[PDB]
């Protein structure tokens, strides 16, 4: 990272500082990485965090300087398409089925998150154009 | 038999 | 499937039948007759020789020979005639299809068993066979595994002690006295009362008198006194020509010679004393179980009163404290065949047969090792 | 290996025979698995084993226990449990076999609309139901001229009668009709009364094989029915072990005695007569014998046995009871005699119309005839008691045959029987704390039926493999023939027992010793229990079973002295007693030999025919409606042989898929590069990529055949791929929405 990147990342980090100490919680580190363009799994975030225990994850606070090596380490389409083609073969995906899989498999998300991302993209039949949705969510 | 008796 | 033949050649009666059934279905005398007079009528179908019940029916014009004298087969082709008559005429069974079980007295020459075997395999082609000791079979008959068997047929008498299924071969006694020679003695004592039976056909009549009228005197002396003093003891019998003959003391005097062989001239003591001298050759732990069983077998033990005479004088010899029991089943004339009938139906026994393969490998010598 | 985080495995437990556990740490090849239990356990892997895996849940609950990709005990005991408890479905296939569970509760499923629903449908069209067996038997009988059998096996009370009843109701309704089923059903009271017993484990245990053959005419209307019986347990008449009873009718009879009709019989209480007394358990709860008597006579009357004959039958049974009391006083080891003026024999001869002094003479003597000459000779008190009991057995067996023949005379219809379908109710494999000659025979008849089953199934799978053009040898014949030769060959256990009866001074000690000498190390199926010289073990198909020698030489003896029968035929006091015998080697045959012969008649009757199999299980001891207990269930699933049927099916190719359904499951694994529009060849390519070894799958014309554990592996890798895709998508979206809240935070 160059000076400009370090400045933008620190500024972003400080916007997420909800206590004024120039720090975020470990549990926000992943959020900052995602806000900064990373797409880590919860497992990857915990791994770069050093698999913290619940207590230090929830209350130990780290400043930008300790977070930064983790962001660096984290920083270092066709599969995404096949992944969407998993749930198809007319190029569509049920909104109900996507809701079910997102709320029941993997690193399960809430129904509200899924409603938020799915809002306005499904048609009357309940089908999602996944290539368009993917391009939209990758921009 | 063969000796000590008739049969 | 196939059921072994069980065949006892004896002396006198052949008795034969299938294994696994209750009684012989062929019983007939082992006698072979040849005609001795001149054939006069032409076109009669006159026949070289007769066997069994035929020779009994025609005996007026025949010489009758017994092919077994003292349990030794003396003439071989008259014996082949008797076996041929048994299988084809009496049982009507082809011998190739059936194992055969054959019966013999102990301490008789080995050549007898060898010839019996060589004939059964080579000329009858019997698929398997065995040769069994007559005494051993009478315990299978009476349902025992222990006892001293006293067995007497025509010809040979023998004692064989058995204890828990082991024979004790050093203690076997054999005695040539029994059965036929009672008849030859009976002819000489009848001559004293003025009847003369010489020819071989007349002997068959004497033998039937012996079967009907003889009985064993319980005390020999008192009965000779009685019959000398009275006529109460005297019975009369009718010959085949309607003559009538009358027999007094003599009828008990005949079977007494089993108990005192001196009369006929033999060396040895009577059956009671070879029986006791046979128990005395056994070790002392088992005598108490031998005295508890004495098993009579074969037809010479069917005289009235012979069981009670045995029990009396063996009790007189034996130590005082013991039960002497004599077991004399009313069926004892057949006991050797009934025992062989049981033995040949066991499944354990199906390994014991001499099969034709082993004979073709090793020849008639095998019988001595593979059989007892 | 297959064991991973997110795995599941079955672990054994005392109180439900298996319980689920989740594999809490990935396992690497060492004596430990971390397991989580629905909380925490550590479980030894022990010599080695691994615990049985748990089937992926899309397979659990389907109609066929061979559809499971892991086939093992806890999978069966799981499917039958969920399907019975949750669905209330009581019928389930195991391959060919239908398994049926007794609900102890009525159900709507037997309604006539459903009778119509099953008719004409093949086994594929529908869920399992008993009508789906009856329908197959019917249509095969029509399709191909051969007769058909239906074979029903289970612990008594597992509903074999109700299964047969609804089976024949299917025939009556489908054919049209003539009132057979009413008659057949109405026979059951009497054949329960003469034919069943109490047993240590059961009441109304049936001790015989009942074969009901329904005849059809050339229209395939029902003509009528015959009945045959096999394998009757004759030895129970005279000997019962503790907490057993004699056949019910003796206790119905004794409990009746206060009734006027039976005043003449002089019946005592049930503890007076030596044949009822011994097992010491006169009274059953939940029944009143005195009512059951009335129900028996009422069934006799409905089947049209005149009251004169009924009083005949009860005469003869009072005869058997009184005969039992006769006592012999030995005078010698050779000889025995009856006490003078001895009352039981006086009552027997009065009941039976014979001379007191003839029976007094012939019970104690036996007669042997040469061609020319005949002897009467005495017999020991042991041989006398053996003969009295052989006469009791021979009377009872003839009386049973006569009642069955009268029932047949009322069931027959006088028309040419074009073909028949036959329904066999027979007992299953049996094991107690103590096993004795009856159990030995029952288990041998099950070894024979299990062989027939295995051989039939093997033929069917050879036909299916030729139908899919797959070389045969891949499936091969597992065979219980060495255990049958162990039992019934010459120098087998039965042969050496029948030998030991006639051998002099036979005893159970010398018998056991003969067994050890003959078999002890020469056969892998015969074993000696380590601590006893009086017992032996046979490794039957279901399990090892230990038998005591202590009974068999008493029980195995039949010999009947013909003279005692010729005495009984002379009876003129009443018609039935000579009529029973009216009818030479059979008088010599031992019980074991008659059992073999009856079993050969049965196997010839079934080999004439093409079988269909049903199995029945009690789910609990206490008749609780729709409640299921794993510890009785696993017992009966062994006893019924289902748990070896599945073991034999687990070798080979039990999992079968059509290529279309295979796409419908597994498009997800295939790249659209890999898909041809030739589907069959697509799959031939893909599966060879995905599963490395050509062994574990056979291609055939319309199906794929899989070794057991493979479809589970495919489900595992499918779930893993689908999860990985879900992870990619959801992290992408959840990162976008976090970035979108960051967009709000910059703003
Ligand atoms: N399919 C079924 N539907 C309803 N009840 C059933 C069913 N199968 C069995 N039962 C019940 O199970 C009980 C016994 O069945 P049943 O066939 O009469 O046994 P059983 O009289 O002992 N004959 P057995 O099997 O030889 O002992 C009865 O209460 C039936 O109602
Ligand atoms: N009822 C009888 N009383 C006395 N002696 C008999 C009787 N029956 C047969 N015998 C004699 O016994 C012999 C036949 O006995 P048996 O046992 O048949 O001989 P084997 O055992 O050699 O066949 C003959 O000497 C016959 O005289
Ligand atoms: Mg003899
Ligand atoms: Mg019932
Ligand atoms: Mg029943």
């Amino acid at each position: 990272f160059n000076k400009d990147q370090l400045e933008e990342f620190k500024e972003a980090f400080e916007l997420f500082d909800r206590v004024g100490d120039g720090k975020i919680l470990y549990s926000q580190c992943g959020d900052v990485m995602r806000a900064l363009g990373q797409n880590p799994t919860n497992a990857e975030v915990l791994k770069v965090l050093g698999n913290p225990k619940s207590d230090e994850l929830k209350s130990r606070r780290v400043d930008f300087e300790t977070f930064l090596p983790m962001l660096q380490a984290v920083a270092k389409y066709e599969d995404y398409l096949e992944g969407f083609r998993v749930f198809d073969g007319n190029g569509k995906v049920m909104g109900a089925e996507l809701r079910h899989v997102l709320t029941t498999l993997g690193e399960k998300m809430t129904e509200e998150e899924v409603e938020t991302v799915l809002a306005g993209h499904e048609d009357s039949n309940g089908c999602i154009n996944y290539e368009a949705f993917l391009k939209h969510i990758l921009s | 038999w063969x000796a000590x008796c008739p049969a | 499937e196939t059921t072994a033949l069980v065949c006892d050649n004896g002396s006198g009666l052949v008795k034969a039948g299938f294994a696994g059934d209750d009684a012989p279905r062929a019983v007939f005398p082992s006698i072979v007759g040849r005609p001795r007079h001149q054939g006069v009528m032409v076109g009669m179908g006159q026949k070289d020789s007769y066997v069994g019940d035929e020779a009994q029916s025609k005996r007026g014009i025949l010489t009758l020979k017994y092919p077994i004298e003292h349990g030794i087969i003396t003439n071989w082709d008259d014996m082949e005639k008797i076996w041929h008559h048994t299988f084809y005429n009496e049982l009507r069974v082809a011998p190739e299809e059936h194992p055969t079980l054959l019966t013999e007295a102990p301490l008789n020459p080995k050549a007898n068993r060898e010839k019996m075997t060589q004939i059964m395999f080579e000329t009858f082609n019997v698929p398997a066979m065995y040769v069994a000791i007559q005494a051993v079979l009478s315990l299978y008959a009476s349902g025992r595994t222990t006892g001293i068997v006293l067995d007497s047929g025509d010809g040979v008498t023998h004692n064989v002690p058995i204890y828990e299924g082991y024979a004790l071969p050093h203690a076997i006694m054999r005695l040539d006295l029994a059965g036929r020679d009672l008849t030859d003695y009976l002819m000489k004592i009848l001559t004293e009362r003025g009847y003369s039976f010489v020819t071989t056909a007349e002997r068959e009549i004497v033998r039937d008198i012996k079967e009907k009228l003889c009985y064993v005197a319980l005390d020999f002396e008192n009965e000779m006194a009685t019959a000398a003093s009275s006529s109460s003891l005297e019975k009369s019998y009718e010959l085949p020509d309607g003559q009538v003959i009358t027999i007094g003391n003599e009828r008990f005097r005949c079977p007494e010679t089993l108990f005192q062989p001196s009369f006929i001239g033999m060396e040895s003591a009577g059956i009671h004393e070879t029986t006791y001298n046979s128990i005395m050759k056994c070790d002392i732990d088992i005598r108490k179980d031998l005295y508890a069983n004495n098993v009579m077998s074969g037809g010479t033990t069917m005289y009235p009163g012979i069981a009670d005479r045995m029990q009396k004088e063996i009790t007189a010899l034996a130590p005082s404290t013991m039960k002497i029991k004599i077991i004399a089943p009313p069926e004892r004339k057949y006991s050797v065949w009934i025992g062989g009938s049981i033995l040949a139906s066991l499944s354990t026994f199906q390994q014991m047969w001499i099969t034709k393969q082993e004979y073709d490998e090793a020849g008639p010598s095998i019988v001595h090792r593979k059989c007892f | 290996e297959l064991y991973t985080k997110y795995a599941r495995v079955w672990i054994p437990d005392p109180e439900e025979v298996w319980k689920s556990a989740e594999l809490l740490k990935d396992y690497k090849p060492d004596k430990v698995l971390q397991l989580r239990l629905e909380k925490d356990l550590e479980y030894c892997l022990d010599p080695k084993e691994l615990p049985p895996l748990r089937n992926p849940d899309i397979l659990v609950g389907e109609n066929d226990l061979t559809a499971l990709s892991y086939l093992h005990e806890p999978a069966v005991l799981h499917n039958l449990k969920v399907r019975f408890i949750d669905s209330k479905l009581i019928y389930t296939y195991c391959g060919i076999v239908l398994v049926a569970i007794n609900p102890y509760e009525q159900l709507p499923i037997y309604g006539e609309d459903i009778i119509n629903a099953y008719s004409g449908q093949n086994m594929g069209d529908m869920d399992p139901h008993i009508f789906a067996v009856a329908e197959e038997a019917y249509k095969q009988m029509a399709r191909d001229e051969r007769n058909q059998s239906i074979i029903v096996s289970g612990e008594s009370g597992a509903g074999k009668t109700v299964s047969a009843k609804y089976a024949m109701r299917y025939f009556a309704t489908v054919s049209g009709s003539a009132n057979v089923e009413e008659k057949v059903l109405a026979s059951n009271p009497i054949m329960e009364s003469i034919g069943n017993a109490k047993t240590t484990r059961n009441d109304n245990s049936s001790r015989f094989g009942k074969y009901i053959e329904i005849g059809f005419d050339k229209r395939y209307r029902i003509i009528g029915a015959n009945m045959r019986t096999y394998l009757l347990e004759k030895s129970r008449v005279v000997f019962q072990a503790e907490e057993e009873r004699n056949y019910h009718i003796f206790y119905q009879l004794c409990a009746s005695a206060a009734l006027p009709e039976f005043k003449t019989l002089r019946l005592g209480n049930a503890n007076y007569f030596h044949y009822t007394k011994q097992g010491g358990s006169p009274v059953i709860d939940g029944i009143d014998d005195a009512k059951e008597m009335v129900n028996t006579r009422q069934a006799c009357t409905l089947l049209g046995i005149s009251d004169s004959y009924q009083m005949g039958i009860f005469r003869i049974l009072a005869g058997i009871l009184h005969l039992g009391n006769v006592e012999f006083a030995s005078r010698d080891s050779d000889s025995c005699a009856i006490p003078p003026k001895h009352d039981p024999l006086t009552i027997f001869c009065d009941l039976m119309g014979v001379d007191y002094e003839e029976m007094a003479h012939w019970l104690c003597h036996r007669k042997l005839a040469t061609a020319t000459e005949t002897y009467i000779k005495p017999i020991s008190k042991l041989h006398a008691i053996n003969a009295r009991d052989a006469l009791a057995k021979h009377i009872y067996a003839n009386l049973f045959n006569w009642i069955v023949d009268h029932v047949n005379k009322a069931l027959h219809s006088t028309v040419k029987q074009h073909s028949f379908i036959g329904v066999l109710d027979i007992y299953g494999f049996e094991t107690f704390e103590i096993n004795s000659f009856e159990q030995f025979c029952i288990n041998y008849a099950n070894e024979k039926l299990q062989q027939q089953f295995n051989m039939h199934v093997f033929k069917l799978e050879q036909e299916e493999y030729m139908k899919e053009q797959i070389p045969w040898t891949l499936i091969d014949f597992y065979d219980n023939q060495p255990c049958i030769n162990l039992i019934e060959a010459k120098m087998g256990v039965l042969d050496l027992l029948d030998e030991e009866c006639k051998m002099p001074k036979g005893s159970d000690d010398t018998w056991a010793q003969k067994l050890y000498n003959t078999h002890l190390n020469k056969c892998a199926l015969f074993e000696k229990p380590r601590l006893s010289n009086k017992a032996f073990i046979i490794k039957h198909f279901a399990d090892k079973v230990e038998y005591q020698c202590e009974g068999f030489l008493e029980k195995n003896k039949d010999t009947v002295y013909e003279e005692q029968i010729k005495v009984l035929k002379s009876s003129k006091k009443f018609k039935l007693l000579p009529e029973l015998f009216q009818d030479s080697k059979e008088h010599k045959k031992t019980v074991g030999h008659q059992f073999r012969n009856s079993l050969h008649l049965l196997m010839e009757t079934l080999n004439a025919t093409t079988p269909h199999y049903v199995r029945c299980i009690k789910p609990n001891d206490f008749k609780f409606p729709f409640t299921f207990d794993e510890k009785r269930a696993v017992q009966q699933l062994r006893a019924c042989g289902v748990l070896e049927t599945i073991r034999i099916s687990a070798a080979g190719f039990p999992s079968r898929w059509t290529y279309q359904e295979f796409f419908s499951r597994y498009r997800v694994l295939m790249k659209q590069k890999d898909v041809l529009s030739d589907r069959k060849q697509t799959c031939k390519n893909v599966l060879e990529k995905l599963i490395l070894d050509k062994d574990k799958y056979q291609f055939g014309k319309t199906k794929i055949f899989f070794r057991a554990g493979q479809v589970a592996y495919l489900e595992k890798i499918r779930a893993d791929k689908l999860r990985a895709a879900c992870i990619r998508i959801q992290k992408t979206i959840r990162g976008w929405l976090m970035r979108k809240k960051y967009m709000r935070m910059r703003r």
